[PDB]
RNA sequence: GUUAAUUCCGAUAACGAACGAGACUCUGGCAUGCUAACUAGUUACGCGACCCCGGUCGGCGUAACUUCUUAGAGGGACAAGUGGCGUUCAGCCACCCGAGAUUGAGCAAUAACAGGUCUGUGAUGCCCUUAGAUGUCCGGGGCUGCACGCGCGCUACACUGACUGGCUCAGCGUGUGCCUACCCUACGCCGGCAGGCGCGGGUAACCCGUUGAACCCCAUUCGUGAUGGGGAUCGGGGAUUGCAAUUAUUCCCCAUGAACGAGGAAUUCCCAGUAAGUGCGGGUCAUAAGCUUGCGUUGAUUAAGUCCCUGCCCUUUGUACACA
């Protein structure tokens, strides 16, 4: 049952649209950004939310985006 | 102190102290509009603080 | 329901059968011993620790309850 | 040591009750009532027996010389705690009760707490539990 | 009641909240006890943010 | 060269309890062949010398860990006492069992009371057991 | 001369294991008495088996005292079997060449993987309304 | 009638009012050639062998 | 010379914050000093039925309260430790002091 | 002996299955080996990862049953140890060979079942795990009330599903189960 | 379609949101990294004792250190990587690295039930009673009473067992009271025991306590017999509690030794440290666990699915129901 919620895909899309430059493929290095520009509280949500950002990553490197 | 209580004791009655002391104020006060108490223990003497909306009462 | 009688001390032909029998058996445990000559398992036990003790027996495991016993070697 | 020898007692009729020989004299002579697996091995042990013997191995003469130890127990050094019938309502002494005195000692009390009216009493006479047992939902076999 | 409730509510959230919460129940001109609710804005009732968001009386 | 911990315990068991029985001067109580040894048991001993077997055995917890007394004997020796139709649960040793034990051990001079409570034991009996060990290892070999 | 030492732990249940290690004989003993005489002896060559999976060899050179405490039976030499295990790798960390290390820590990772990792198997907590963890009580319709 | 052995080619689904018989298409080691469906009693991992009594038995499978 | 400052209260961060303040306290003024020594915590533990009747389902609450134990040692006579000590102690706090 | 292991006192190699359908389930053979089939665990976790788990280690966890002999491996270790000198005394070999042959046996290669009952092949992890379990049975049935124990029980049990002597306990319901299978098909 | 989930994707006169879920909180697991510790230890060292240079020691004392011990700030896991299936979506499965690739609970919306509680209360309406009391106190009994039925449970039906020795391994806890008069106990003697008498420690990581727990384990004794399995009824004796035990308060000693040979119709709980076996704390407690709530020890069989039964929800449909 892991699927992540609307909580983590709506800010994991605003991250990913406002900061497509500064992210990269790779969850480690886009996990400690999305810390610096926005204010999540629970680390636990900050490592889900980067990690849907990862996954993200590699669709808009295959093609279009949503 | 000389009789020598337990300190799970202690911190059992000191709570037991702050609920009491917040029950009789909600009785005492209660046209007075009470909202609340803490009870800042020190050595030497126990400053106690009520919170009210109405003070001249 | 069924009512076995095994022996409590041996009689001269289950002695006699004890110095026949018991040897060349490959399995040797009080048990089977107790089913074949229809003898208590205690004395199953201690009669035939008298056959180490004169030697016509080999131990493998020793145990509070199952000690397995075997044949002489043959060759 | 290992056959049956000549004198193997499969029957015996110590204190007029019976007993196997096919079994182990300690846990044979629990077979008599009064005397269990504890007293007899402190009877068994006043006399000098090797207690690895079945009832039918042990000759003619121990088998009395067992009898004594009950019927004197303060003969034989054993304790005043140890019994079972100890101090008597009437003449107040340390004895041991065997297979026929038992059941005797059993009409002795029970028929004097009936004939006191004791509330101990009244229960045996109706068959009921004494020790203050609930009966309400427990003790369906023994009536109907 | 229905009045009260409103003139409370109303300046239980002009006074600055993200929403309150007002119940009364009980026996009231009759003998059948109804209870109405009354309710507006925000309100979280799970977790461990129910510790220190409401405050309850 | 050995020690006392170096070898099978489960046969050590048996020579602490012969070289006792070789001795023959532990101060036997008169109902060491009457008694039943605590309350979570019913049934005496099967062996005759469970006096020689328990003295010894005793005191080779009094080189593992001394300022232990008949508290901690009546501790170490405790067992499940089955309470018949009740569940079963844990219960002591007899004291005097462990009493004359101590009063034994202390009288020839294997162990000796000690502060910090309970019995310590002599560096005689501290000889000793270890030159029983030695006798076991050579059995071993 | 130095001082070689490592000090490591390892747990099973509740068990901990202290593993101790210096160079000298192949003095191998849990809590002051040897090996091949812990309780019980049903399992003793399971206890044998990081000496039987690397050979008098290795353990030659290192003199290795266990300190054992909590835990119960399996608990204990469960703890103590993967103590030794990650004493000798941790040993051959600093004071061999890490190059020899790797041969001998995969044996014991092809062999079985908790001879140097730990379980974090523990007892889960027993609810209200239930004899134990997940079981409940019995239940009576009508 | 020859006792003989298949493997599974896929996992398709579970059958059985209580869902029960995992239906797995399946074809032989000797003839590879033809593959037929048949109900199978326990976990059935892919990528196994297993023993068919017959090749006769078939059943509709939906 | 040898004093114990042990305070206690059921307020982790609070303490925290005190003793981290008793420490710098310390520093500020050339004492020597020991750790803060953290006692195994009591978590007092009381489990009553929810309802006040009898009759439902038997559930029942899990009521904790953890109180916590931290101590500091240092080596002054007393001018020094009272003060500092007596400053600065937010109300669940408990200090004691020791000469022993 | 470092590399080469020894299987307590036994060879863990020159043991052929005879099966095609469960050799990656049967499990005995150059890293399956163990010194004592009691382990940590772990092997009941995911769904076919209780098929990389030995034999021995499978009938020490299965045959301890009846609510008295839960919790009780080391117990029941020392009864296969016991065991496996009685399989050694009465047949003469390595005593693996015996319980593999066993299995192949005693497991029944397809069972009836409903989806009124018709017939389905079984699954090979459900053919050894029956196989276990059927040999559980009757080591168990011939112990209770009886001064013949379990280290003759589970020994003759074995030896007689070794060749299928149709006196074995599991070998006569494997007799049943199969026959009513085709009977119902 | 997918998920534990109105959890998401995706179709789309809807778009954007809120509550519930989730998120959060506590706990479990690993970190040889940080901060540390004479009420926690470890390694060395100096002694002591014993063994034939070395070994052992909870035998003593002290130079480092936090590995084990305690508990803080931090970190660590996110379906992250690979390979399949899939709108290639949401996601699922397997594998790699891994301490973890589904730890367990708490909290838990809209509402409803004439569910329960006036015997939890100085929360309360109204009624009854109120001096010969339905107030209060004291004495005695009762709440236990037993042809029967039902439910929650405990002990067994044995040999995988029982008995008797010995080996030997825990964690949650708790412990001197406003009233309150009642604690956990070490050790030494008396006694087989329950217990008694002395001195001590502990208001507690200090003392109990290294909490030496069982099951298990090692060796005995019995032999398929209602047997030493089983331990109900009952007889006698001795202690403790209290003011008082009789309807035996509870314990101890001996004896007596009942049914019970694996339980029909039916039915409960459960998938990982899980069931189950096993014992220990806490509540109630002067006396005290066949209960309950927690804890630890040992530790599996089976399965990764479905709507067959039983329930519950949702869509469609009918309604003359709407206190439904
Ligand atoms: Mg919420
Ligand atoms: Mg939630
Ligand atoms: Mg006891
Ligand atoms: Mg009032
Ligand atoms: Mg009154
Ligand atoms: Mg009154
Ligand atoms: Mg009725
Ligand atoms: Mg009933
Ligand atoms: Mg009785
Ligand atoms: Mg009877
Ligand atoms: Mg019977
Ligand atoms: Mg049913
Ligand atoms: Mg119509």
């Amino acid at each position: 049952g892991r699927v992540r919620t609307k909580t983590v895909k709506k800010a994991a899309r605003v991250i990913i649209e406002k900061y497509y430059t500064r992210l990269g493929n790779d969850f480690h290095t886009n996990k400690r950004v999305c810390e610096e520009i926005a204010i999540i509280p629970s680390k636990k949500l900050r490592n889900k939310i980067a990690g849907y950002v990862t996954h993200l990553m590699k669709r808009i490197q295959r093609g279009p985006v949503r | 102190m000389a009789v020598q209580i337990s300190k799970k004791r202690k911190f059992v009655a000191d709570g037991i102290f702050k609920a009491e002391l917040n029950e009789f104020l909600t009785r005492e006060l209660a046209e007075d509009g009470y909202s609340g108490v803490e009870v800042r223990v020190t050595p030497t003497r126990t400053e106690i603080i009520i919170l009210a909306t109405r003070t001249q009462n | 329901r069924d009512k076995l009688n095994n022996l409590v001390l041996f009689d001269k032909a289950t002695y006699d059968k004890l110095c026949k029998e018991v040897p060349n058996y490959k399995l040797i445990t009080p048990a089977v011993v107790s089913e074949r000559l229809k003898i208590r398992g205690s004395l199953a036990r201690a009669a035939l620790q008298e056959l180490l003790s004169k030697g016509l027996i080999k131990l493998v495991s020793k145990h509070r309850a199952q000690v397995i016993y075997t044949r002489n070697t043959k060759g | 040591s290992l056959v049956i020898p000549e004198k193997f007692q499969h029957i015996l009729r110590v204190l007029n009750t019976n007993i196997d020989g096919r079994r182990k004299i300690a846990f044979a002579i629990t077979a008599i009532k009064g005397v269990g697996r504890r007293y007899a091995h402190v009877v068994l042990r006043k006399a000098d027996i090797d207690l690895t013997k079945r009832a039918g191995e042990l000759t003619e003469d121990e088998v009395e010389r067992v009898i004594t130890i009950m019927q004197n127990p303060r003969q034989y050094k054993i304790p005043d705690w140890f019994l079972n019938r100890q101090k008597d309502v009437k003449d107040g002494k340390y004895s041991q009760v065997l297979a026929n005195g038992l059941d005797n000692k059993l009409r002795e009390d029970l028929e004097r707490l009936k004939k006191i009216r004791a509330h101990r009493g009244l229960r045996h006479f109706w068959g009921l539990r004494v020790r203050g047992q609930h009966t309400k939902t427990t003790g369906r076999r023994g009536r109907t | 009641v229905r009045r009260a409730c409103y003139g409370v509510l109303r300046f239980i959230m002009e006074s600055g909240a993200k929403g309150c919460e007002v119940v009364v129940s009980g026996k009231l001109r009759g003998q059948r006890a109804k209870s109405m609710k009354f309710v507006d804005g925000l309100m979280i009732h799970s977790g461990d943010p129910v510790n220190y968001y409401v405050d309850t009386a | 060269g050995v020690t006392v911990k170096d070898v099978n315990q489960q046969e050590f068991v048996r020579a602490l309890a012969a070289f006792l029985k070789k001795s023959g001067k532990l101060k036997v109580p008169e109902w060491v062949d009457t008694v039943k040894l605590a309350k979570h048991k019913e049934l005496a001993p099967y062996d005759e010398n469970w006096f020689y077997t328990r003295a010894a055995s005793t005191a080779r917890h009094l080189y593992l860990r001394g300022g232990a007394g008949v508290g901690s004997m009546t501790k170490i020796y405790g067992g499940r006492q089955r309470n018949g139709v009740m569940p079963s649960h844990f219960s002591r040793g007899s004291k005097s069992v462990a009493r004359r034990v101590l009063q034994a051990l202390e009288g020839l001079k294997m162990v000796e009371k000690d502060q910090d409570g309970g019995r310590k034991l002599t560096p005689q009996g501290q000889r000793d057991l270890d030159r029983i060990a030695g006798q076991v290892a050579a059995a071993k070999k | 001369g130095p001082l070689q030492s490592v000090q490591v732990f390892g747990r099973k249940k509740t068990a901990t294991a202290v593993a101790h290690c210096k160079r000298g004989n192949g003095l191998i003993k849990v809590n002051g008495r040897p090996l091949e005489m812990i309780e019980p002896r049903t399992l003793q060559y399971k206890l044998l088996e990081p000496v039987l999976l690397l050979g008098k060899e290795r353990f030659a050179g290192v003199d290795i005292r266990v300190r054992v405490k909590g835990g119960g039976h399996v608990a204990q030499i469960y703890a103590i079997r993967q103590s030794i295990s990650k004493a000798l790798v941790a040993y051959y960390q600093k004071y061999v060449d890490e190059a020899s290390k790797k041969e001998i820590k995969d044996i014991l990772i092809q062999y079985d993987r908790t001879l140097l990792v730990a379980d974090p198997r523990r007892c889960e907590s027993k609810k209200f309304g239930g004899p134990g963890a997940r079981a409940r009580y019995q239940k009576s319709y009508r | 009638q020859p006792i003989k052995l298949a493997r599974v080619t896929k996992v398709l689904g579970r059958t059985g009012s209580q869902g029960q018989c995992t239906q797995v298409r399946v074809e032989f080691m000797d003839d590879t050639s033809r593959s037929i469906i048949r109900n199978v009693k326990g976990p059935v991992r892919e990528g196994d062998v297993l023993t068919l009594l017959e090749s006769e038995r078939e059943a509709r499978r939906l | 010379h040898r004093i114990r400052i042990t305070l206690t209260s059921r307020n982790v961060k609070s303490l925290e914050k005190v003793c981290a303040d008793l420490i710098r306290g310390a520093k500020e003024k050339n004492l020597k000093v020991k750790g803060p020594v953290r006692m195994p915590t009591k978590t007092l533990r009381i489990t009553t039925r929810k309802t006040p009747c009898g009759e439902g389902s038997k559930t029942w609450d899990r009521f904790q309260m953890r109180i916590h134990k931290r101590l500091i040692d240092l080596h002054s006579p007393s001018e020094i430790v009272k003060q500092i000590t007596s400053i600065s102690i937010e109300p669940g706090v408990e200090v004691e002091v020791t000469i022993a | 002996t470092p590399d080469i292991k020894l299987f307590g006192k036994w060879s863990t190699d020159d043991v052929q299955i005879n099966d095609i359908s469960l050799q990656d389930y049967i499990a005995v053979k150059e890293k399956y080996a163990k010194y004592l089939p009691h382990s940590a665990g772990r092997y009941a976790a995911k769904r076919f990862r209780k098929a990389q788990c030995p034999i021995v280690e499978r009938l020490t966890n299965s045959m301890m049953m009846h609510g008295r002999n839960n919790g009780k491996k080391l117990m029941t270790v020392r009864i296969v140890k016991h065991a496996f000198e009685i399989i050694h005394l009465l047949t003469g070999e390595n005593p693996l060979q015996v319980l593999v042959n066993a299995i192949i046996n005693s497991g029944p290669r397809e069972d009836s079942t409903r989806i009124r009952r018709q017939a389905v092949d079984v699954s090979p992890l459900r053919r050894v795990n029956q196989a276990i379990w059927l040999l559980c049975t009757g080591a168990r049935e011939a112990a209770f009330r009886n001064i013949k124990t379990i280290a003759e029980c589970l020994a003759d049990e074995l030896i007689n599903a070794a060749k299928g002597s149709s006196n074995s306990y599991a070998i006569k319901k494997k007799d049943e189960l199969e026959r009513v299978a085709k009977s119902n098909r």
